[PDB]
C-alpha cells in the first residue's frame, strides 16, 4: 500500500492527523511529526502508522513534545532520501523536549541513503544512540559532514550507566521481594534513589519505551525507593500482585549532577519473574496513585543537591590545615 | 578545603593526616 | 572510590587521628 | 537579673569535653557556639555537665557528629534567644548528625530573630512536631527538619500542653514528655509572659519574671544598657554589635587592642551613626585622637580585596562577608543552590557594591529571580577576566526572569563579553537590553538563542482577536495578522485553547505540558503574504471538537526565528473566554 501524500509534506498533530496513514506501507513523501500532546497516544500512533516501512522523502521530528520514543515506527526501515530539507538532510530532529529514545537499535535496522542528519537541542536524548544511528544509519559509509550538537543532546539524561546486579529474588503467589547490589557513585550523596519499574508481561520481548511512549500516561507501575545506609543490600517486596503470572522487572538508579555538567548512573537490566499459583488488556492503565511530576523530580533534585551543598560548607569550615 | 580535595581528588593519607593537629 | 566523602570523610578522617585530634586555631 | 555571667567570644569546643569548662560563665555569647566533634564521649559524660546560665546567642549553634548526648535539656535549659548576626550559611541552629540525641529540649528556646532552623542527620530523635516553630520564628517557611526517628512514625510523641489548632488538625505542643511549648496569647506576641498570663514589658524578648518591669525580663529584644531593655540607646553611648551599647571607652580600648598589629583577624574600631563598627563605612576616615568618620575629600571607597581574587557566594554567610564594602578588587561568584527565596539578604548585604574590577560569574543558583540585589552596582572594570575573557558569566539558572531594571539602573561593562546560557525564565530581551546598555561595540558575545529564555513568557508586542463565530460544537476564530519586520522571521501561530468553568485562569508561562489541566495547543502555518494592507491576509482557526454549553478560555502566541539581529521577539495576545452554543 502506497500513500501518496498531497503537497509533499504531511503535518502530524494529533490521532487524527495519522489515521489518513492506517495501513500505509510505503509513504511517498515526507512527514513532519509536531506532535505536542494527546490522549493515550502510544497504541494509536503504533496502530495508525506502526506499518510504516520505507519513506522516500525525509523525515523530522521538530518540537514535538508529547512522544518520547520513535519506536512506534515499527517497521521503518528504509528512508530514500528523494526529497531532502534544507542543508540536505534526511533525518531532522529539534526542540523534542521528551524524546528520550530514538531507537532501539540492537533489534532495529535503518537504511537512510541520501541525506545528513540534524540533532540540535534533544534534552534527554543521548549521544550514545545518535551515534549509533550515524553508524547502522548508512553515514559513516559515505561519509556525509553530520551537525549533531554536541553540548544540547543528552541534558539531564544520564548516558554513562553502569550495570546494577540483581542479587536475590524470593517469589511467593502475590509478593516478589528483589534486592540487587548496592550502587554509589564517586560521591554518595548524589544517589537520590532508585526506581523499581515493573509490569505484567506475558512476553520476554518488553523493552524499557515499549508501552509509555508519551507524556500523561505511562504503562509501568513505579515505585521510588530510598538508598540505604552504606554493606546493606537493597531492595523491594512487590506486594499487589497475581497468581501464576509473569513479570517484568528492573531497576534504575537516579543521581543529580555535579558542578560540571557531569552525570553517573547504573540501571539494571530486564528480568521477568513469575509468580507462584494457588487455587484492551495490554496493560493496566495504572493510575492508582499517578506518578511523580518531573518538575517535582527537579525540585527534589534541588533538595538533595541543598542538602550535599550544606555538609560540604560545614566539613570545609570545621576542618582546619596544618599551618 | 578538605572537600576541595579528599571529596573530588584523592588524598594521600599524609596529606589527609595535615589536618590531625 | 577514596573519595572520602559526606559523612565518611569524619568517620574516616576520624580513624587517622583518633586520639590526636582534628587541628584548630 | 538579666546577665549576671560575662559575655564570652565565639567558643570552639572539640576533641574533648574539657573545653566547655568554659562556658561556666557566658550568659551571652558575642558570636558563635560550636560543640561539634566529640568521639570518645559516653552519656555518663553529659549527666551531670549543665549550663543553665546560657541565656543568648548572638550569631549561632552548631552541634555537629557528637555522641553520647541525649538531650539537650541539661546542656542548654534556658537557651532563649538566638539572634543570628552572623549565621552558619543561611542558619542560626543547626543541629546536624547528633547521634544519640533522643529529644531537643530546648525548651526555652522563644525566639529566633534572624535566620532558621536546621535539624537533620539525627538518626534516633524525636519529639518534632509538637515544637510549633511557627510561634519561634518570624519566617517559618525555610525551616529544615529531614532524615530523622520522626521521619519514620515511629517514635513516641506523647506528652500531656496548648492543644493548638494552628493547623487543620489538634496537635498538642510540647519539648519533652515533661515540657510543654510555652504558648502565650495572641496579644503578647514576642513580648513576653508569665506563668499567670499576665505580660511583662514590651521592650522584653521570650521569657520574663515580673510583669511590667525593664529588668526583671529574661532577654531584651532592642538593646541592652546596665542590666535594663533599652529600646534605643541615647547617645553619650554607642550602639555594639546589633544587640548593646557601651561607652567610648571600650570601643578606643578596642582600637587600642587591635591597634597593636598582633593579630591579622581582628579590627581598629570606629565609630558610625552612634554604632562602633570594624571599619568605617565608604566615603569616610577615623579622625585619630576622636576614632569617629569624618568624610574625606570626595570619594574614599572602601575596598575589599579577596583572597585568591575570587569569593563564591553561596549564602547569607558569605554574602554577609561583603557588608559595606563598595568596590570589589576581585570577582564573585553567586551559587546559591536550593531554599526558598532569599534575595532579600541578598539586597541587604550586597546592595551597596558599585564597582568590581573582574568578573561577575552566576552559576547553579535555584531560588533567585532576579539580580536586583545587585542595587547599586555600575561598573566591571574586566581587569581580571574568566577565561574565555569575559566579564559577565551567567550559567544555569532555572528560575532567573530580570538582571536589573533598566528602565532605572546603568551598567558598564569596560572590557570583556556576556556569557547567557541555560537560563529558561529569562527572557532575550532582559540580555539585549543588556548588551545594548553595558557597552557592548559588538565584541561577540556568547548569548545562546535556544538555551536562553525559553520556559517564560518573552512577547512584548500583542495581538487582538477580531471575529467569533460559537456553535454547538465548532469554534471559529480570526485574529489580526501580525507580520515582523523580516516576514522571514514569523514561523507559525500557537493557538492555545482548554476548558475553563471559571475564569480564575492564569496566563500560559512558558513551561509544557500534556496531561489533564494542559492547553491543547494548535500549531499554525502563517497566511499567504498578499502585498495588501487590506486583504483576505487574517489568519484564524476552526476548533472541531469541543463540548456544548461550556466555557473555554482561548489565545494566540507567535513562533519566530531568533537571530543575533535584536529583534522579532513576537507577539502575544490577551486570554478570551468563550461560551459555546448549548444543544439537546
Ligand atoms: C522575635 O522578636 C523579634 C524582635 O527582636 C521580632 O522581630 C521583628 O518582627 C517584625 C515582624 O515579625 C519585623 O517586621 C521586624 O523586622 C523584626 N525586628 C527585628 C529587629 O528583627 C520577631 O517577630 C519575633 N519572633 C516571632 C514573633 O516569632
Ligand atoms: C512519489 O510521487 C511522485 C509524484 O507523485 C513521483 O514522481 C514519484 O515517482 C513517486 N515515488 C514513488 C516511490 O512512488
Ligand atoms: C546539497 O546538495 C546539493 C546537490 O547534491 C549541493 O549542490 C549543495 O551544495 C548541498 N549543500 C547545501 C545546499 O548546503
Ligand atoms: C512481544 O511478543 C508478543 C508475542 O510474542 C507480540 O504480540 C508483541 O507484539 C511483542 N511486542 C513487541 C514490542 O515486539
Ligand atoms: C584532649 O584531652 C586530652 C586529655 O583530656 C589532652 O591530652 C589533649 O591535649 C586534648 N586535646 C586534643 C586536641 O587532643
Ligand atoms: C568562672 O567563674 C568562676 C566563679 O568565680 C571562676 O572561679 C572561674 O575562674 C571562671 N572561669 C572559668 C573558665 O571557669
Ligand atoms: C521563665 O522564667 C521563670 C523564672 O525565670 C522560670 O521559672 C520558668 O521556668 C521560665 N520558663 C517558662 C517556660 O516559663
Ligand atoms: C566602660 O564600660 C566598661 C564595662 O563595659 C568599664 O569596665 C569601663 O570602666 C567603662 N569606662 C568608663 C566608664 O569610662
Ligand atoms: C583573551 O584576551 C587576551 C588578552 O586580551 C588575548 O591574548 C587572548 O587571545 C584572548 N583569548 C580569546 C579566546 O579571545
Ligand atoms: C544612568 O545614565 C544616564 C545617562 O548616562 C544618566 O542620565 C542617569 O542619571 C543614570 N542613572 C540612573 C537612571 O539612575
Amino acid at each position: 500500500k502506497v500513500c501518496h501524500l498531497l503537497e509533499g509534506e504531511k503535518t502530524i498533530d494529533s490521532v487524527t492527523s495519522a489515521q489518513e496513514l492506517r495501513g500505509c506501507t510505503v509513504i511517498n513523501g515526507s512527514l513532519i511529526i509536531n506532535i505536542r500532546g494527546g490522549n493515550n497516544l502510544a497504541a494509536e500512533l503504533e496502530a495508525n502508522l506502526g506499518l510504516i516501512e520505507e519513506i522516500s522523502g525525509y523525515l523530522k521530528i521538530r518540537r514535538s513534545y508529547a512522544l518520547v520514543s520513535l519506536s512506534f515506527f515499527r517497521k521503518l526501515r528504509l528512508i530514500r532520501g528523494e526529497t531532502l530539507e534544507i542543508g540536505n538532510y534526511s533525518f531532522y530532529a529539534l526542540d523534542n523536549q521528551n524524546l528520550r529514545q530514538l531507537w532501539d537499535w540492537s533489534k532495529h535496522n535503518l537504511t537512510t541513503t541520501q541525506g545528513k542528519l540534524f540533532f540540535h537541542y534533544n534534552p534527554k536524548l543521548c549521544l550514545s544512540e545518535i551515534h549509533k544511528m550515524e553508524e547502522v544509519s548508512g553515514t559513516k559509509g559515505r561519509q556525509e559532514r553530520n551537525d549533531i550538537a554536541l553540548k544540547t543532546n543528552g541534558d539531564k539524561a544520564s548516558c554513562e550507566n553502569e550495570l546494577l546486579k540483581f542479587s536475590y529474588i524470593r517469589t511467593s503467589f502475590d509478593k516478589i521481594l528483589l534486592r540487587w547490589e548496592p550502587y554509589w557513585p564517586p560521591d554518595f550523596r548524589d544517589l537520590l534513589g532508585f526506581m523499581l519499574f515493573y509490569k505484567e508481561a506475558p512476553y520476554q520481548n518488553v523493552t524499557e519505551f515499549d508501552g509509555q511512549d508519551a507524556c500523561g500516561s505511562n504503562s509501568w507501575t513505579v515505585v521510588d525507593i530510598d538508598p540505604p545506609l552504606r554493606q546493606n543490600h537493597p531492595g523491594w517486596l512487590m506486594r499487589g500482585l497475581k497468581p501464576w503470572t509473569q513479570y517484568a522487572i528492573f531497576v534504575k538508579t537516579l543521581v543529580t549532577f555535579s558542578d560540571e555538567r557531569r552525570t553517573y548512573g547504573a540501571k539494571s537490566d530486564i528480568i521477568y519473574v513469575q509468580t507462584d499459583a494457588t487455587n484492551y488488556e495490554d496493560s493496566a492503565g495504572e493510575c492508582c496513585s499517578c506518578p511523580k511530576t518531573d518538575s517535582q523530580i527537579l525540585k527534589e533534585l534541588e533538595e538533595s543537591s541543598f542538602r550535599k551543598t550544606f555538609e560540604d560548607y560545614l566539613h570545609n569550615v570545621v576542618f582546619v590545615p596544618r599551618p | 578545603g578538605i572537600v576541595e580535595q579528599c571529596c573530588t581528588s584523592i588524598c594521600s593519607l599524609y596529606q589527609l593526616e595535615n589536618y590531625c593537629n | 572510590n577514596q573519595h572520602l566523602c559526606g559523612s565518611h570523610l569524619v568517620e574516616a578522617l576520624y580513624l587517622v587521628c583518633g586520639e590526636r585530634g582534628f587541628f584548630y586555631t
